C-alpha cells in the first residue's frame, strides 16, 4: 500500500516538472532534442496529451531545416521506434497513430510494405483494433495496394479465429471496389453467401457473420428476379437455418435470418410461417420485442401492398 | 456473450445529492492533474451535469469565464487549458459552457468562426486542429459549435454533409473516416451532425436502429460495438443516437436504467464506466444524461444532440428536429 500508492506522487512530480520544462523550453523558442527527451518520458504513459505530440512535430519540423539529409533520416527512424514502443504500451491512442501517419506522410521514400507488416502484427494482437485497421487503409491507399490483395488478407483473417466484425466490415467496402459502379454482381454475391454461411454454421453465436449476411440478403436484384440458382441457394440456407434452430433453439440470429430469408424468397407464400417465427423469436429475445413488432408491422404493410397489387 | 454480471448488492436508487456533492468538490489530486489535457471538456461535463440536476449555482461562474477567455488563442481556437494548443474539441466545450452561462461574448465569436472555417478540407471533412487529423467527431464539433453561435452558414455545409454520408457503412452506422468500421461514438457524432444540418432523412433508421438496439446486453448495459463489454458512456452514445433517429423504444429501458444505477458509487458519489469501478465526471454526465433521456423526473430534459439541458437550447433557439 505505502510503497506503490506513494510511488505515484513521485511519478506525478516528474511528469509535473518535465511538463513544466517542456512549456518553458517551448515559450523560449528552444526547438531542440531536449524537448524530444522530455516528451518521450511523458508520452509513453500519457499518449493522449495531444499538446506534447504537437511539440514533437514542431521540434522535428524545425530540426529538418538545420540538419543534413542523413541526420534528418536518423531522427525519422528514431521517431518510428519511439512510436512503436508507445503503441506497444497503448495501441488505442488517437494521438499516437496520427503522429505516425503525419510522420510517414511527409517522408520522401516511405517504406509502406514495412508499415503493412506493423499492421498485420498489431492485428494479430487485437483483430478489432479499429485504429490499426484505419491505419492499414491509410497505408494501403498511400502504397496503392489493389482491393484484391486486401480481399485476400481478410479471408485469411476470417478463418484463423473469431472476432471478425472488423474483417467482414472491410470486405463490405472492398467488394464493391472490385466491381465499381455508380449492389453486387450475382456471381460475387453467391460466393459471399457461401463464405458467410460457412462462418455462421461453424460458429452460430458470433453475430458478425449474421450482420454481414443480412446485408448480402439486400445486396442483390429483388425476389421477382430470383435466378433458379439464387432461389435454390436461399432455399438451402433456409433449411440449414431450420436445422441450426433444432440444435440451438434459443439462438436468436438464426430465427431472425429465417424470417429474412422467407421475405427474400416469397413474402406472401411464407406469411403464416413468418408470423409463427416472430412469436418464437420474441420469446427467445425479449429485449428486442419492440424492434421485432415494428419489423413485423413493416412486413405486414409490405404484404398488404403486394396483395392489393393483385389483378 | 461478453457481458458484466451485476452483483446483487449494487446500487438500485438514484443518489442525486451525492453526485452534486461529488462534482461540486471535484478539483480540490492525482487523476485531476493528469487530465489537464482535457480540462475544458472536464469543466463542460461538470457544469452540464450540475445544471441537469439544478445545481449549477454551486459551481464558479466568474472563475470559469476567466479561464475560458485565457484559453482562446490568436487563431480563434480554444485549448483545453492554459498553455495547451487549440482544438475543435475544446472550442466546442468552451462554447457549450458559455452557452450554459449566456456569456458567449466572453470570447471573440468572429474568431472562433474563422477558426472552425479554416479546418474544413476540400472534401468537406474537418481536421481537429492545424495538424490535420480527420475524424467525423470533428465534423460534429464544427457544426455544433457553429449551430450554438448562429453561424452554421460559415462553412460549406453540403460538402460537409457529403463527407459524413461517405462514412456510412453496410450496417447503417458510421466510422471515423470513409471505410472505417461502425462505432457508437462515431454514430452519435454523425447522427448529431445530420440532426444539425437537417439530413436525418438520409439515415436508414430501421437498419441503424437495429444495430444500436443489438448493443444492449443481457446485463441491461449497452456496448459500443459487437463483442465488446457494456459501459455507461456507450450507454449514452447509443441511447442518444436512437433518440435522434426515433427508435429509443427499441431498447429495454428498465434493464438499461438498472445498469446505469448499478454504476453509481454509493459512498464517493459519481458514476464509473461499469459497476464497482472508479467514478469520474465524464461517466457522471453520461449516466445522468442517459437516465434523463430514459424519463427520470429528478433530472432536467437533456438534448440528445448537444448533451445540454433542453431549456438552454430553447433559449438560444437551436433545437434541431429529430426523426420521431
Ligand atoms: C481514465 O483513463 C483515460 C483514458 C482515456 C482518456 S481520453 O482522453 O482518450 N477520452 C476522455 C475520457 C475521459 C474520462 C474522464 N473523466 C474517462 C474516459 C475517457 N476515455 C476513455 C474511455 C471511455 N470509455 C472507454 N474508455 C477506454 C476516452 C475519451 C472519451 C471522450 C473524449 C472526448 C470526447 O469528446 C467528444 O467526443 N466531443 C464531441 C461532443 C461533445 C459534446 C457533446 C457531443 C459530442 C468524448 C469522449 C482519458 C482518461
Ligand atoms: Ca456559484
Ligand atoms: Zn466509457
Amino acid at each position: 500500500a505505502e510503497a506503490k500508492r506513494l510511488e505515484r506522487e513521485q511519478k506525478l512530480k516528474l511528469y509535473q516538472s518535465a511538463t513544466q520544462a517542456v512549456f518553458q523550453k517551448r515559450q523560449a523558442g528552444e526547438l531542440d532534442e531536449s524537448v524530444l527527451e522530455l516528451t518521450s518520458q511523458i508520452l509513453g504513459a500519457n499518449p493522449d496529451f495531444a499538446t506534447l505530440w504537437n511539440c514533437r512535430r514542431e521540434v522535428l519540423q524545425h530540426l529538418e531545416t538545420e540538419k543534413s539529409p542523413e541526420e534528418s533520416a536518423a531522427l525519422v527512424k528514431a521517431e518510428l521506434g519511439f512510436l512503436e514502443s508507445c503503441l506497444r504500451v497503448n495501441p488505442k491512442s488517437y494521438g499516437t497513430w496520427h503522429h505516425r501517419c503525419w510522420l510517414l506522410s511527409r517522408l520522401p521514400e516511405p517504406n509502406w510494405a514495412r508499415e503493412l507488416e506493423l499492421c498485420a502484427r498489431f492485428l494479430e494482437a487485437d483483430e478489432r483494433n479499429f485504429h490499426c485497421w484505419d491505419y492499414r487503409r491509410f497505408v494501403a491507399a498511400q502504397a496503392a495496394v489493389a482491393p484484391a490483395e486486401e480481399l485476400a488478407f481478410t479471408d485469411s483473417l476470417i478463418t484463423r479465429n473469431f472476432s471478425n466484425y472488423s474483417s467482414w466490415h472491410y470486405r463490405s467496402c472492398l467488394l464493391p471496389q472490385l466491381h465499381p459502379q455508380p449492389r453486387l454482381p450475382e456471381n460475387v454475391l453467391l460466393k459471399e453467401l457461401e463464405l458467410v454461411q460457412n462462418a455462421f454454421f461453424t460458429d452460430p453465436n458470433d453475430q458478425s457473420a449474421w450482420f454481414y449476411h443480412r446485408w448480402l440478403l439486400g445486396a442483390g436484384s429483388g425476389r421477382c428476379e430470383l435466378s433458379v440458382e439464387k432461389s435454390t441457394v436461399l432455399q438451402s440456407e433456409l433449411e440449414s437455418c431450420k436445422e441450426l434452430q433444432e440444435l440451438e433453439p434459443e439462438n436468436k440470429w438464426c430465427l431472425l435470418t429465417i424470417i429474412l430469408l422467407m421475405r427474400a424468397l416469397d413474402p406472401l407464400l411464407y406469411e403464416k410461417e413468418t408470423l409463427q417465427y416472430f412469436s418464437t423469436l420474441k420469446a427467445v429475445d425479449p429485449m428486442r420485442a419492440a424492434y421485432l413488432d415494428d419489423l413485423r408491422s413493416k412486413f405486414l404493410l409490405e404484404n398488404s401492398v403486394l396483395k392489393m397489387e393483385y389483378a | 456473450q461478453k457481458d458484466v454480471t451485476i452483483k446483487s448488492d449494487a446500487p438500485d436508487t438514484l443518489l442525486l445529492e451525492k453526485h452534486a456533492d461529488y462534482i461540486a468538490s471535484y478539483g480540490s489530486d492525482y487523476e485531476y492533474c493528469m487530465s489537464e489535457y482535457l480540462r475544458m471538456s472536464g469543466v463542460y461535463w461538470g457544469l452540464t451535469v450540475m445544471d441537469l440536476m439544478g445545481q449549477l449555482h454551486r459551481m464558479n461562474k466568474e472563475e470559469i469565464l476567466v479561464f475560458i477567455k485565457s484559453c482562446q488563442h490568436e487563431c480563434g481556437g480554444v485549448s483545453a487549458s492554459i498553455g495547451h494548443d487549440p482544438h475543435l474539441l475544446y472550442t466546442l466545450s468552451a462554447v457549450q459552457i458559455l452557452t450554459l452561462y449566456d456569456s458567449i461574448h466572453v470570447i471573440n465569436v468572429d474568431k472562433v468562426v474563422a477558426y472552425v472555417q479554416s479546418l474544413q478540407k476540400e472534401d468537406g471533412s474537418f481536421a481537429g486542429d492545424i495538424w490535420g487529423e480527420i475524424d467525423t467527431r470533428f465534423s460534429f464539433c464544427a457544426v455544433a459549435t457553429l449551430a450554438l453561435l448562429g453561424k452554421l452558414d460559415a462553412i460549406n455545409v453540403e460538402k460537409a454533409i457529403e463527407f459524413v454520408l461517405s462514412c456510412m457503412n453496410f450496417d447503417g452506422g458510421f466510422g471515423c473516416r470513409p471505410g472505417s468500421e461502425s462505432h457508437a461514438g462515431q454514430i452519435y457524432c454523425c447522427t448529431g451532425f445530420l440532426a444539425i444540418t437537417s439530413q436525418l432523412h438520409q439515415v436508414n433508421s430501421d437498419l441503424l436502429g437495429w444495430w444500436l438496439c443489438e448493443r444492449q446486453l443481457p446485463s441491461g448495459g449497452l456496448n459500443g460495438r459487437p463483442e465488446k463489454l457494456p459501459d455507461v458512456c456507450y450507454s449514452w452514445w447509443v441511447l442518444a443516437s436512437l433518440k435522434i433517429i426515433g427508435r429509443l423504444h427499441w431498447i429495454d429501458r428498465e434493464k438499461l436504467r438498472s445498469f446505469i444505477l448499478a454504476c453509481q458509487d454509493e459512498e464517493t458519489g459519481g458514476f464509473a464506466d461499469r459497476p464497482g469501478d472508479m467514478v469520474d465526471p465524464f461517466h457522471t454526465l453520461f449516466g445522468i444524461a442517459g437516465l434523463s433521456l430514459l424519463g427520470e423526473e429528478q433530472i432536467k430534459p437533456v438534448s440528445p444532440v448537444f448533451c445540454m439541458p433542453e431549456e438552454v437550447l430553447q433559449r438560444v433557439n437551436v433545437q434541431p428536429e429529430l426523426v420521431s
